[PDB]
DNA sequence: GGGTATTCGCCGTGTACCTCTCCTAGCCC
RNA sequence: GCGGAGAGGUA
DNA sequence: GGGCTAATGACGGCGAATACCC
């Protein structure tokens, strides 16, 4: 289990819209419109989206550019 | 019932006021209580029968 | 579901009520009790409210869904879904127009003052004893004349016409319909323009505001009287049939039936034209029934059938705890939730919790079904259900797989603060008890003695992310109240670590050299070395001294085996020193603190877990126990007790002879017993503390003992010195019921045995303690509820408002020393402006910077004493606060994030800890320093004293490097010794004054001259012989004799020649009005020395905190000065002496009456400052705010509360008290004019934005000056903008009535409203959402 | 004691309180305050509507969970509608406005 | 009559949970 | 058989 | 059973309504 989200909050310092972007990503992941960019280790889609956020691949702007594309 | 107790901390399984107990206690069947529930079914007389 | 906003409330007009209603309920019957079909007409009626069963009529002609609008011809019931029976309302046509109880009996009787008629008269009318003549035409009778029975009779017989009187609520409605709102409103404004008197102007302004509200809102007054009465949908007031032909019904059914009965009987009587008396009785009865329906309890309390308890009416359903808002709209009952007993589970990670299999399956049932169907193990949902009810291995495998990353919420019954709810990852376990991680117990206040916890499951994806991110145990390590860690090891862990680190003079393996901790463990676990034994070890510590790089320094330290064993866990960045000490509770806590400050969150979490595991393990290996011999009776106890008994015997015998009063003997005995108690305690601590006289190789030595109870004391695991005393010493003094202390103490201790008396006494003590805790908890709960309620809507909305205002914060140095230092007081606050070194143009902190640890240490290196920091109270932002004005402090370390609801965190942090809340002769400098006097103007006299002539004089202490250590307040008339510059030795007496005596000090010399001090009229010369004794009595105003009532004796201070010497610089003729009880002992004829005695003049805890936060006038408030300047007397002895403050510049006409009993601290010819004390006593916050202003009142409240809180040793950051205070003073009162109504109480936010709009406009237009007001949280919450917030917890009837009459419109704007309506709170994760919605209106 | 879904109450369509009947835990006002102290808006929202009080919301959420998707549709709590009806039963007109 | 006291009456008084009995009543046909 | 009283108990 | 009818043991705070004192 991912015991700390400290690096994800260091990516976006509000610590609140972090939850929103991670929820949007994990909702695009659960209802299978999209695919994970990280090799999953039997995590559920919430911890997958946090693991993706902490690695710098996804934020709000990447979501907006990919959605309009 | 009166049992052999030892006052010591045992890897924090008795951390707070919690109590540690030996399998011998359940084996010797010394803390098993019998309880008894009562249930009632009542057949009344309705006007439909 | 529609997307809505703005809930509007107003009076219901009878046509609107008819609009809502679907039918009339004519008969009160509901159902046939024999066949359970509803009545054809009745409180439950299918043709009015709806079909009982979905899509089928009553008689059964039409039952199919094909028909959706048809209304059966036989039974007039339409075929639709039974759910509609939940929303359709009915109505009753009343024969006699009836009054709405809410608009009548609510404390401000709005019918009463709207009609400008006192409540007493309306009551006289409503109970039908007398008439009132409403517009009696051209006769000799006024419009509000009360008439008795036979006066009405003779009047009617004499005056057949031009006589209009009527009775009852219909009469009142007649009065309401005929009122001209606008004409009376304008007349009232003219009257206000003509009238200048306080109380009438207040009643007039209230009434004018009411009239304006009606003419703006569009409500017509006549609607307060009911003609049609709506009836609640049936399913909301059910009549459920109990098994056994009997029925169970809500009380509303009874009330409605009674109302219908009285209505129908009145109808028949009207059709029969019965005499007036009988119809009046029937109308009265209908009144009782209806008003019992609306609000039962404002009358003779119409009780229920055969139960003696008053039945619950609609108002009762809404108002109150048990009823509604509290119960069902803020206190719901979620699904996917469980409860069970909590258990230890040491093996857990900090971020997880043991969860029983069966509850987990039950909770996650739908998840199980979904996953089972995805994997294809079940064809359909019912097969999934059957598979869960058999519970096969596949189900447990799916549960393990689904549970993997899904977090659950754990809650403990009294959720005092936000750490009462935390998220954990569950681990499936056997058993029926929930397993809780030990470290978090402190946060939950959880104990494993039958405490239970509830477990909720977050369902949606956003909820899961929120639980794991915001609420998870590991994310909450710092308390939101103060920055310190919450998860500190509690008792077993700290005991184990303590055992591990303490050293012993001699053991196995003394002084052998180890290459590292790993071979230390090799030695200890193999039994080749003691767990504690002094040893030299080579250790490599890491230090991040560079820009985040770790540098290994490796050297030989002298430590114990145990300290090495502990060092294995410690992460890289920490200095070895941390573990090198005894490692008690404090040491471990500060260890965690440093680990957090240096490394960050994740290492701190893992380090805490490691600490727990090692502590538990080695506590178990220690084998610490408690035997009867572990508590050592001090050897010299018996001697001490026998000696104290002999001493008490000598003092009692020496009392029986009568050289000492009873009280004095009491004091002596109590003090000698206290001394004996301290003696025995110290003897016991010496015996127990360092008693291990164990031998090294040769000679002996002595060391801090290894007595298990002593280790339990010193480590801070359990027990305090007091309880050790209570075990092995004499258990001190006790308090009897009334608080008086018993003369003989309890000499025995629990190791020994008490006897009946000593036990009995301690029983009283414990009983009182328990009762205290109970009542204390109730009061706490109430206080915290008010706090969270008042401050809920406050949110951090803006990043920086950009104001320059701020409060100059200093360290509160109460008397002897620095109770609370600067660094903690300023940490995490942004600065209001750059502070300069002691040398100008040496900027130490740029414009607003967050003051983190590094800045605080930098300030320590310099000698900054006071720092102006931006405070939330002075923040400029409209409708919330800005990040900068608040600061950083949180469970996390960084600056506050936009959107966070700081009001609730502040209120919770102030409330939760509130459950443990219950001579001055010489000054003595504590540390050697320079003396400095502040706010004083002295004049050296002939005796050589620095005479104090200021009442606000302070004597602070500057140290070597310019810092104020000690501070005292020196009053008028205290003899001084050292002046300015002198260095004072430790504990040296610098000042002197009489405790029970305030002397009046003369400024100049010369002869005492008697003026208006005539002998015989007001004074009686009773004088003694040569030695100069007298009893000349200058009595005060109250005690002056009957003849000397108006003649005021005076003493003018003249010199040796006769001329009155004038105060330096002033022309004032010194005319000294001798104050109360002036005993002129020193008669005329003795050269006065400088310092002659003229006149001898002989709560805390939870209630104090609640009173400070409610701003309660303490029934004897001190009085202050408004402007400065020469004060003067006036028209004498009217019953309250007049004081007129004359400003040297400003206008004179400010008079203040003063009661006779009041003693004055200032002389007439004195120089007062605004808001200086005139009378002694506790000051009510309102005056301080009004005179001195915002920063003064806020500092006063914050300091006064923080004093109570620190007295108990509970640390709270001031920001929370500040946030509450800011919520308190939300309102202002307008003094000028220009855009408002010139007197309306209006929130400071709207007033400020009106000024901002004028500034935004290029034209200056009108700007109106406003004065701040401070209101206590109860009233302050009552005067909130949103009416749902106020209605949520207070008198529902009052606020509901106010908002109904005012036509108020709620934009919800807050947290509690949004909660109630079930949409996203504007705080935190939802802030963006609401901000988004803000953009959604008035956009494309 | 634990429950996923079961019988709900008559007047305010919240789940029964108790152990004899399945019954849910009481998420009281103090717990609401706890959630508000965090920025936890969605958790509180579902706890307030989808978990207890919103009828259509609760059934839609059951179906959605069964479908293996985790979203929600908060709606307005039924108890609030009961509140409107009870206040409206007095002589007080309280309407949900729209613009 | 106008300001000040005094009586007077209403409103509030912690959360979560767990057992049990008892639930419209009286009189007349 | 949803409710509410009364009694007791838990933390 | 079914049918018909309908007293005394809190306490504090606050604000409005008289009681009364000049
Ligand atoms: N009337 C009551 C009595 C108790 N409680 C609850 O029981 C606990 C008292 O702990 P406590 O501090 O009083 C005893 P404990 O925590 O075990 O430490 P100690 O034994 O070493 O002194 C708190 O959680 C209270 O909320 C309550 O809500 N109402
Ligand atoms: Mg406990
Ligand atoms: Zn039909
Ligand atoms: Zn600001």
């Amino acid at each position: 289990a991912r015991v700390t989200v400290q690096d994800a909050v260091e990516k976006i310092g509000n610590r609140f819209d972090l939850v929103l972007v991670a929820a949007r990503r994990a909702r695009q992941m659960q209802v299978g419109g999209k695919d994970p960019l990280v090799p999953e280790e039997n995590d559920k889609t919430t911890v997958i989206a946090l693991r993706e956020i902490e690695e710098g691949l996804i934020n709000n702007q990447i979501l907006d550019v990919r959605e309009r594309q | 019932q009166n049992m052999r107790v030892a006052f010591m901390p045992w890897n924090g399984y008795n951390f707070e006021d919690s109590i540690l107990v030996s399998e011998r206690v359940v084996q010797e069947d010394r803390f098993t209580t019998i309880h008894i529930q009562e249930l009632a079914c009542v057949s009344r007389d309705t006007k439909l029968g | 579901t529609e997307e809505f906003d703005a809930i509007k409330i107003a009076l219901a007009s009878p046509d609107m009520i008819r609009s809502w209603s679907f039918g009339e309920v004519k008969k009160p019957e509901t159902i046939n009790y024999r066949t359970f079909k509803p009545e054809r007409d009745g409180l439950f009626c299918a043709r009015i409210f709806g079909p009982v069963k979905d899509y089928e009529c009553l008689c059964g002609k039409y039952k199919r869904l094909k028909h959706r609008g048809v209304i059966c011809e036989k039974c007039g019931v339409e075929v639709t879904q039974t759910k509609v029976r939940r929303e359709r309302m009915g109505h009753i046509e009343l024969a006699s127009p009836t009054a709405h109880i809410w608009f009548l009996k609510s404390l401000p009787s709005r019918i009463g003052l709207l009609l400008d008629m006192p409540l007493r008269d309306i009551e006289r009318v409503l109970y039908f004893e007398s008439y009132v003549v409403i517009e009696g035409g051209m006769t000799n009778l006024e419009r509000q004349q009360i008439l008795t029975e036979e006066q009405y009779l003779d009047a009617l017989e004499e005056f057949g016409d031009e006589f209009d009187a009527k009775m009852g609520a219909e009469a009142i409605q007649a009065l309401l319909k005929s009122m001209d709102l606008e004409q009376e409103c304008e007349q009232l404004r003219e009257e206000l323009n003509e009238t200048n008197s306080e109380t009438k102007r207040k009643k007039l302004t209230k009434r004018i505001k009411l009239l304006e509200a009606f003419v703006q809102s569009g409500n017509k007054p006549e609607w307060m009287i009911l003609t049609v009465l709506p009836v609640l949908p049936p399913d909301l007031r059910p009549l459920v049939p109990l098994d056994g032909g009997r029925f169970a019904t809500s009380d509303l059914n009874d009330l409605y039936r009674r109302v219908i009965n009285r209505n129908n009987r009145l109808k028949r009587l009207l059709d029969l034209a019965a005499p007036d008396i009988i119809v009046r009785n029937e109308k009265r009865m209908l009144q009782e029934a209806v008003d019992a329906l609306l609000d039962n309890g404002r009358r003779g309390r119409a009780i229920t059938g055969s139960n003696k308890r008053p039945l619950k009416s609609l108002a009762d359903m809404i108002k109150g705890k048990q009823g509604r808002f509290r119960q069902n709209l803020l206190g719901k009952r979620v699904d996917y939730s469980g409860r069970s007993v909590i258990t230890v589970g040491p093996y857990l990670r900090l971020h997880q919790c043991g969860l029983p299999k069966k509850m987990a399956l039950e909770l996650f049932k739908p998840f199980i079904y979904g996953k089972l169907e995805l994997r294809g193990l079940a064809t359909t949902i019912k097969a999934a259900k059957k598979m869960v009810e058999r519970e096969e291995a596949v189900v447990w495998d799916i549960l393990d797989e689904v549970i993997r990353e899904h977090p659950v919420l754990l809650n403990r019954a009294p959720t005092l603060h936000r750490l009462g709810i935390q998220a954990f990852e569950p681990v499936l376990i056997e058993g029926k008890a929930i397993q809780l991680h030990p470290l978090v117990c402190a946060a939950y206040n959880a104990d494993f003695d039958g405490d239970q916890m509830a477990v909720h499951v977050p369902l949606t994806l956003e909820a899961q992310l929120e639980a794991r991110a915001l609420m998870m145990s590991t994310n909450n390590i710092l308390s939101p109240a103060n920055g310190e860690p919450i998860i500190v090891p509690s008792q077993d862990v700290v005991l184990g670590l303590y055992y591990m680190t303490r050293d012993c003079v001699n053991a196995k393996g003394e002084g052998m050299v180890l290459t590292g901790p790993k071979e230390a463990e090799r030695l200890y676990r193999s039994g080749l070395a003691s767990l504690h034994a002094r040893v030299k070890v080579r250790i490599t510590e890491y230090e991040k001294d560079a820009n985040g790089e770790l540098v290994a320094k490796t050297s030989l330290k002298d430590t114990t085996v145990g300290r090495a064993i502990l060092w294995m866990i410690v992460p890289k960045g920490l200095p070895y020193s941390i573990v090198n000490q005894a490692l008690g509770k404090k040491a471990i806590s500060k260890m965690l603190n440093t680990c957090y400050r240096i490394l960050g969150l994740k290492p701190t979490v893992i380090f805490a877990d490691q600490i727990m595991y090692t502590g538990f393990a080695y506590a178990a290996r220690s084998g610490a126990s408690v035997g009867i011999d572990d508590m050592v009776i001090p050897e010299k106890k018996h001697e001490i007790i026998s000696e104290a008994e002999a001493e008490v015997a000598e003092i009692q015998e020496q009392f029986q002879s009568g050289l000492v009063t009873a009280g004095e003997r009491y004091n002596k005995v109590i003090d000698i017993w206290a001394a004996a108690n301290d003696r025995v305690s110290k003897a016991m601590m010496d015996n127990l503390q360092t008693e291990t006289v164990i031998n090294r190789d040769g000679q002996e030595e002595k060391q801090v003992s290894f007595n298990s109870i002593y280790m339990m004391a010193d480590s801070g695991a359990r027990g305090s010195a007091a309880q050790i005393r209570q075990l092995a010493g004499m258990r001190g003094l006790m308090a009897k019921p009334d608080g008086s202390i018993i003369e003989t103490p309890i000499t025995a201790n629990f190791r020994e045995g008490l006897n009946v008396l000593q036990y009995f006494i301690s029983t009283h003590g414990a009983r009182k303690g328990l009762a205290d805790t109970a009542l204390k908890t109730a009061n706490s709960g109430y206080l915290t509820r008010r706090l969270v309620d008042v401050a809920q809507d406050l949110v951090v909305t803006e990043d920086d408002c950009g104001t320059h205002e701020g409060i100059m914060m200093t360290p509160v140095i109460e008397g002897g020393d620095v109770k609370e230092p600067l660094r903690d007081r300023v940490l995490g606050r942004v600065t209001a402006e750059d502070v300069l070194k002691p040398g100008t143009a040496d900027i130490l902190v740029p414009r607003n910077t967050l003051l983190h640890e590094q800045w605080c240490d930098l300030l320590e290196e310099n000698s900054v004493d006071a720092v102006k920091v931006r405070s939330v109270v002075s923040c400029d932002t409209d409708f919330g606060v800005c990040a900068h004005c608040y600061g950083r402090d949180l469970a996390r370390g960084h600056i506050i994030n936009k959107g966070e609801a700081i009001g609730v965190i502040a209120a919770q942090s102030i409330g939760e800890p509130g459950t443990q809340l219950t001579a001055e002769s010489s000054i003595q400098v504590k540390n050697k320093g320079s003396i400095k006097l502040s706010n004083v103007k002295s004049v050296v006299n002939s005796s050589g004293k620095l005479v104090i002539t200021s009442r606000n004089t302070e004597l602070k202490l500057i140290d070597e490097f310019g810092r104020t250590k000690e501070s005292y307040k020196v009053p008028y008339g205290a003899v001084l010794a050292k002046g300015d510059g002198e260095q004072v030795a430790g504990g040296e007496t610098v000042a002197n004054w009489d405790p029970h005596t305030m002397p009046v000090i003369t400024e100049v010399s010369g002869f005492v001259r008697f003026t208006d001090m005539i002998d015989g009229q007001t004074i009686t010369r009773q004088t003694d012989e040569l030695t100069g004794l007298s009893s000349l009595v200058v009595l005060d105003s109250a005690e002056r004799t009957a003849g000397g009532k108006d003649l005021r004796p005076a003493l003018k201070i003249v010199d040796a020649q006769g001329n009155d010497v004038l105060i330096p610089g002033t022309d004032m003729p010194a005319q000294y009005f001798l104050p109360g009880k002036a005993i002129v002992q020193l008669e005329d004829g003795v050269q006065i020395s400088s310092g002659d005695t003229l006149a001898r003049i002989p709560t805390g805890g939870l209630p104090r905190v609640a009173d400070l936060f409610e701003a309660r006038r303490p029934k004897e408030p001190a009085i202050l000065a408004e402007i400065s300047g020469i004060v003067s007397f006036g028209k004498e002895t009217k019953g309250k002496r007049r004081l007129v403050i004359t400003p040297v510049d400003g206008s004179d006409p400010y008079e203040e009456m003063i009661p006779k009993w009041r003693q004055l601290n200032v002389f007439e010819g004195e120089r007062v400052e605004r808001g200086d004390v005139i009378s002694d006593g506790p000051e009510a916050p309102h005056d301080i705010l009004r005179l001195r202003g915002v920063h003064a009142v806020t500092r006063y409240i914050v300091n006064e509360v923080q004093d109570v809180y620190r007295l108990q040793g509970v640390k709270i950051n001031d920001k929370h008290i500040e946030v509450i205070v800011r919520q308190m003073l939300r309102k202002a009162t307008i003094v000028n004019a220009g855009s408002s109504d010139f007197l309306e109480g209006e929130q400071v936010e709207y007033s400020r934005v009106k000024i901002a709009n004028r500034e935004l406009e290029a034209n200056g237009k009108v700007g109106a000056t406003y004065s701040r007001d401070l209101l206590g949280i109860t009233k302050a919450s009552l005067a909130t903008e949103s009416f749902i917030s106020a209605a949520s917890f207070q008198e529902t009837t009052r606020v509901l009535t106010e908002a109904a009459v005012a036509g108020k419109r709620d934009e919800l704007r807050g947290l509690k409203e949004n909660v109630i309506v079930g949409r996203l709170i504007p705080a935190g994760t939802g802030y963006a959402y609401h901000q988004d919605r803000m953009r959604r209106r008035a956009a494309g | 004691h634990a429950r996923s879904t079961g019988s709900y109450s008559l007047v305010t369509q919240q789940p029964l309180g108790g152990k004899a009947q399945f019954g849910g835990q009481r998420f009281g006002e103090m717990e609401v305050w706890a959630l508000e102290a965090y920025g936890a808006a969605y958790t509180l929202q579902e706890m307030l509507t989808v978990k207890s009080d919103d009828v259509n919301g609760r059934t839609k959420m059951y179906k959605n969970i069964v479908d293996g998707n985790h979203q929600m549709e908060p709606g307005m709590p039924e108890s609030f509608n009961v509140l409107l009806k009870e206040i409206r039963s007095l002589g007080i007109n309280i309407e949900l406005e729209d613009e």
